[PDB]
């Protein structure tokens, strides 16, 4: 899973 | 009109660039030039040095060049999740399709770790552990072969860039920039991207012009870097792959793992 996408949906 | 809508873009992009990023150019001009208050970082100049600041600036035993390029990569680790706190903040850019948004950082990231390093380096040495820490250029280059050459390069990239005298405010606007890239590989809907990009291009010639009305093409020069950055981390690709074929047992942090795979 992408590390990237976590950061850019936790706010 | 346009102008003065373009001044709110900057302003707005530089308050958040305050928000995501802890050191700033600023400070850290200050503590290199030792015009600071706070406590003098420690300096790290030969082997004895490092092993007395090492802790105090961060057990395992590991050869010392390879905790040094390892704690390279963590702190590149902590400057990506700044970054994307950062790119969240640029207008338009969460309200593009997720995909695009996490492309636009893979391939972005590492540009933008350089361009926010000559902020901390001079001619003689980089600040490191939040400013606590200074470490020379010459101890960086006495590393073994394989690492040894490992930072040069960004020192030479970042004694060109510095004497372009940006600010804070400039480099909010010249990092926005290059995230809102549309040319990177895989990206699903490039027209949104350029449009915002195109914005914030000209929000970066007014603010050259008005923040260095003296300092000639200065934004021709800046476009320029942009195109150097990227001849940057393709040759910092082939070192690490270099560095992969050589060495052994060298754990890499997850999401460097997941910017690097191509």
């Amino acid at each position: 899973p992408s590390l990237l996408k976590k950061l850019l949906l936790a706010p | 009109p346009e102008s003065a809508d373009l001044r709110a873009l900057a302003k707005h992009l530089y308050d958040s660039y305050i928000k995501s990023f802890p050191l700033t150019k600023a400070k850290a001009r200050a503590i290199l030039t030792g015009k600071t208050t706070d406590k003098s970082p420690f300096v790290i100049y030969d082997m004895n040095s490092l092993m007395m600041g090492e802790d105090k600036i961060k057990e395992q035993s590991k050869e010392v060049a390879i905790r040094i390029f390892q704690g390279c990569q963590f702190r590149s680790v902590e400057a990506v999740q700044e970054i994307t706190e950062y790119a969240k903040s640029i207008p338009g850019f969460v309200n593009l399709d997720l995909n695009d948004q996490v492309t636009l950082l893979k391939y972005g990231v590492h540009e933008i770790i350089y361009t926010m390093l000559a902020s901390l380096m001079n001619k003689d040495g980089v600040l490191i552990s939040e400013g606590q820490g200074f470490m020379t250029r010459e101890f960086l280059k006495s590393l073994r072969k394989p690492f040894g050459d490992f930072m040069e390069p960004k020192f030479e990239f970042a004694v060109k860039f510095n004497a372009l005298e940006l600010d804070d405010s400039d480099l909010a606007i010249f990092i926005a920039v290059i995230i809102l890239s549309g040319d990177r590989p895989g990206l699903l809907n490039v027209k949104p991207i350029e449009d915002i990009q195109d914005n914030l291009l000209q929000a970066l010639e007014l603010q050259l012009k008005l923040n260095h009305p003296e300092s000639s093409q200065l934004f021709a020069k800046l476009l320029q870097k942009m195109t150097d950055l990227r001849q940057i981390v393709t040759e910092h690709v082939q070192l690490l792959q270099v560095i992969k074929k050589t060495e052994t047992d060298m754990s890499l942090h997850p999401l460097l793992q997941e910017i690097y795979k191509d």
